[PDB]
RNA sequence: CAGCAGGAUGGUGGCCAUGGAAGUCGGAAUCCGCUAAGGAGUGUGUAACAACUCACCUGCCGAAUCAACUAGCCCUGAAAA
């Protein structure tokens, strides 16, 4: 039902993310502060949530 | 273990109020005495060591406690 | 770390100033991790290593400019990695004889062609599959009864031409290799002299 | 027909399920009989899958038996292995006698692929600390016990 | 603090002659001709050279939040002068898991109805901006190549049919669908 | 100091080990021996390897990194009829 290489090329635009711990928004995966004004540029990130 | 006491107290700082400072001395240990004079002067036997502390001796009190001390 | 070997070259510089006046002066491409392999039994006792960074290439050989002081020439030489892999006894047999123990590779999209290459008249052992790269490229490859047989004699890149990505699959196919991977001496140097 | 093949035979262990068949299975000579005899070749290892080497001849297939060094660093550490249950914590250890660097040095000059009987001073202590034994310290150690104070040719 | 002075230059190949009025710069050679006006940016564009076989910019008396200006000039020229020289072609797959994708072209390259997307009966009438001439390819069962020159005109309206194309109110782990973005070419080889 | 880069395991396919694992699975351990290069692997893969890249190291140019003062202003922190 689904190539996994365009599956690969599906999983880099929606689930390899990573997101603030303030304002729950969703970054590129190498970042380091968010790109916001409403958290204040905080380095509190976590990875996106694998499926499970 | 010097860094991971700057660690320790950065957290510690989280329970009191205000403001204070981590401040890492000059001293040895526990005492009142300085970094490098200190073996110097256990090396001439000036001091002393007492577990947690030390004891000085001075030229002042009498004759019998320095011929027991280097005899 | 990083400061742990910078300082021991400084001393074991001279150890071989003295000793050792003759190298074969390698210039250093592919020099592979599979491909320098089956060849040990040509070389016993003709030969060194020690290191060598291109951070005192300057100072310790500016150091060295005062035994015999005709001795500056190899930095326009050197235009990359070239390594000095000395020797003592040959003068020509080991410019030579470096050439009967090599192996040669699987055909890759990624190395170049300075020469001909030649595709044999060879089945390829299988069965019916997609002719479309024999005869795309200009190739004739025909199916032989199950079997695909490379018909005529077709080279692929000739004397001084660079290598195709998407033709390298029917010597793939034959599991036969173009030319003996390895690597390449360059240049030549002799007691004050120099050739090209 | 000459072909030497690479067999992973478990030894002196008597193999359940074998390597067998995608190796030498489709010549035609059957490699059933030839599990369980050079499992009796090898007979007091029993433990140790020292790797049996295997020459298919025209009439049938041979038995080569290829000795090493760090097997015979097994042979030179004489412990009990253990059976089928396989519960971790498993790595050996004891003391290697002095006379011992000579004789496993007495089966690996056979292979010959080291330096002599002074030379052989590491071979079981650098790997042996990574199958499971020291001699009085690991390598580390056994430089300054072993540099330049011995007796041994 | 103020830094005196930073400059970069640019080398040019010799298919192309350019020019500048002011500040507003024009290429022109094989495939058509390209402005783009700088006029909010203020530096100072020099053009060194008989045959003018290389250009140079400057800036005096600037901080750190303007000497960024100096390389994002020298990228938006040397894409000028790509998009003359060779031009671009951005190919763009279409993943889908059980219904059929339908995609039709309108106006000769220039307009996209999109059909069966998700089983929504919704046509998607998906416009271009004036310069990009998009096709369905050869060779390959599923895939778009647009094509123009001024890159700027073809990745905006390459995303469009990126965003335009999304999922309403359930996951996008599971739920991935969409036409996307593979890899970014020109349309000849040096 | 970033990367348009030439590649990483002939003892062994560790010991006892997983049915099959060779680093790609579990365990006291974790080395020095042509070794500019050991890691019984940071890792993918494979029933296992095979085939790959990398911690550490080897090619091309004209000046950087780790914490810590909240040290000054600026912002988030910061909800009324
Ligand atoms: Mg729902
Ligand atoms: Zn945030």
């Amino acid at each position: 039902i689904i190539e996994p290489s365009l599956r690969q090329l599906a999983q880099k635009y929606n689930c390899d993310k990573m997101i603030c711990r303030k304002c729950y928004a969703r970054l590129h995966p190498r970042a380091v502060n968010c790109r916001k004004k409403k958290c204040g540029h905080t380095n509190n990130l976590r990875p996106k949530k694998k499926v499970k | 273990n010097k860094e991971h006491v700057v660690e320790a107290l950065r957290r510690a700082k989280f329970k009191f109020p205000g403001r204070q400072k981590i401040h890492i001395s000059k001293k040895w240990g526990f005492t009142k005495f300085n970094a490098d004079e200190f073996e110097d002067m256990v090396a001439e036997k000036r001091l002393i060591p007492d577990g947690c502390g030390v004891k000085y001796i001075p030229n002042r009190g009498p004759l019998d406690k320095w011929r027991a001390l280097h005899s | 770390d990083r400061a742990t070997w910078k300082s021991n070259y400084f001393l074991k510089i001279i150890q071989l100033l003295d000793d050792y006046p003759k190298c074969f002066i390698v210039g250093a491409d592919n020099v592979g991790s599979k491909q320098m392999q089956q060849i040990r039994m040509s070389l016993r006792g003709k030969a060194v290593v020690l290191m060598g960074k291109n951070t005192m290439m300057r100072k310790a050989i500016r150091g060295h400019l005062e035994n015999n002081p005709a001795l500056e020439k190899l930095l326009p030489h050197i235009r990359g990695n070239v390594g000095f892999v000395f020797t003592k006894e040959d003068l020509t047999e080991i410019r030579d004889m470096l050439l009967a123990n090599k192996v040669p590779a699987a055909a890759r999209a990624g190395a170049i062609a300075p020469c001909e290459v030649t595709v044999p008249a060879q089945n390829t052992g299988l069965g019916p599959e997609k002719t479309s790269f024999f005869q795309a490229l200009g190739i004739t490859t025909k199916i032989s009864r199950g079997t695909i047989e490379i018909l005529s004699d077709v080279q692929l890149i000739k004397t001084g031409d660079k290598v195709g990505a998407s033709e390298a699959t029917l010597l793939n196919m034959l599991n036969i290799s173009p030319f003996s991977f390895g690597l390449i001496i360059q240049q030549v140097f002799d007691n004050g002299s120099i050739y090209n | 027909e000459i072909k030497v093949v690479y067999l992973r035979c478990t030894g002196g262990e008597v193999g359940a399920t074998s390597a067998l068949a995608p190796k030498i299975g489709p010549l035609g000579l059957s490699p059933k009989k030839v599990g369980d005899d050079i499992a009796k070749a090898t007979g007091d290892w029993k433990g140790l899958r020292i790797t049996v080497k295997l020459t298919i001849q025209n009439r049938q297939a041979q038995i080569e038996v290829v000795p090493s060094a760090s097997a015979l660093i097994i042979k030179a550490l004489k412990e009990p292995p253990r059976d089928r249950k396989k519960q971790k914590n498993i790595k050996h250890s004891g003391n290697i006698t002095f006379d011992e660097i000579v004789n496993i040095a007495r089966q690996m000059r056979h292979r010959s692929l080291a330096r002599e009987l002074s030379g052989t001073i590491k071979e079981i202590l650098g790997t042996a600390q990574s199958v499971g034994c020291n001699v009085d310290g690991r390598h580390p150690h056994d430089i300054i016990d072993d540099i330049n104070s011995g007796a041994v040719e | 603090m103020k830094t005196i002075l930073s400059n970069q230059t640019v080398d040019i190949p010799e298919n192309v002659d350019i020019s500048l009025k002011g500040r507003t710069v024009i290429v022109k050679g094989p495939r058509g001709t390209l402005r783009r006006d700088f006029n909010h940016i203020n530096v100072e564009l020099s053009l060194l050279g008989k045959k003018k076989k290389r250009l140079r910019v400057d800036k005096w008396w600037g901080n750190r939040k303007e000497l960024a200006t100096v390389r994002t000039i020298c990228s938006h020229v040397q894409n000028m002068i790509k998009g003359v020289t060779l031009g671009f072609r951005y190919k763009m797959r279409s993943v889908y898991a059980h219904f059929p994708i339908n995609v039709v072209i309108q106006e000769n390259g220039s307009l996209v109805e999109i059909r069966n997307f998700l089983g929504e009966k919704y046509i998607r009438r998906v416009r271009m901006r004036p310069g990009v001439a998009c096709s369905v390819s050869q060779a390959q069962k599923d895939e778009l190549v647009l094509e123009g020159n001024d890159i700027e005109l073809v990745s905006n309206s390459a995303a469009l049919i990126q965003q335009a194309t999304t999922v309403k109110n359930k996951d996008i782990r599971k739920f991935l669908d969409g036409i996307y973005v593979s890899e970014k070419g020109t349309v000849q080889q040096a």
